[PDB]
């Protein structure tokens, strides 16, 4: 009949995010 | 004994995902 | 006085993380 128990632990850290977007296209090639 | 403690706080946001892959090759030069 | 109650349930998992950093620039297009 005493005081409330201690708060539970913090939840797990969320899942890792998705992979980042593809990088920008490379620069145009040199003229022949 | 007392009541059960409250639910623990929600976990923190996850870490950023893997860095993206390298981009596509450029626009082939004029011949 | 009475003993405190049982420890509470663990919290819920965190939200998904942010998408990853964009990729590096692609290679330069082939020579002409």
């Amino acid at each position: 009949y005493g005081p409330d128990g201690d708060p539970g632990d913090p939840g797990d850290p969320g899942p890792d995010g998705k992979p980042g977007p593809d990088g920008p296209d490379g620069p145009d090639g040199d003229p022949g | 004994y007392g009541k059960p403690g409250p639910e623990g706080p929600e976990g923190p946001k996850g870490k950023p995902g893997p860095k993206g892959k390298p981009g596509k090759p450029g626009k082939p030069g004029k011949a």
